[PDB]
């Protein structure tokens, strides 16, 4: 029952970058997909991008 | 006339002399140089494992962060 409240929660999330600010949000999801597993490893110049239109 | 075999020895081509002397290494200055290296090695090495501990607990903050998965 509370499982389900997490599947829900997680649609909230993922709807609001969508709404607002999306065009860093494609960008970083590139950059991440491109690589292997770094993760954050030469991903870091795109990952300024991202959170500052968020910051607002 | 006669015409024979002519000596000549200019400059006797030096007889036995040594060529084998001490170059670019004298001794204690190579010590200075060999454990020098050693020293910076270590540093340089050390401070991107430190920079690897950035990442390191990024990487598995993503899986406490990730549960409906």
């Amino acid at each position: 029952e509370e499982g389900k409240l997490v599947n829900q929660c997680a649609l909230e999330f993922f709807r609001q970058i969508k709404r607002h600010c999306a065009e860093p949000f494609t960008e970083y999801w590139t950059c991440i997909d491109y690589s292997g597993l770094q993760l954050f490893r030469r991903c870091r110049k795109q990952q300024a991008q991202f959170d500052e239109c968020v910051l607002d | 006339x006669x015409x024979x075999x002519x000596x000549x020895x200019x400059x006797x081509x030096x007889x036995x002399x040594x060529x084998x002397x001490x170059x670019x290494x004298x001794g204690y200055s190579m010590f200075a140089v060999g454990i020098g290296a050693l020293l910076f090695g270590y540093w340089s090495m050390m401070k991107w494992n430190r920079e690897r501990r950035r990442l390191q607990i990024e990487d598995f903050e993503a899986r406490i962060a990730l549960m409906p998965l």
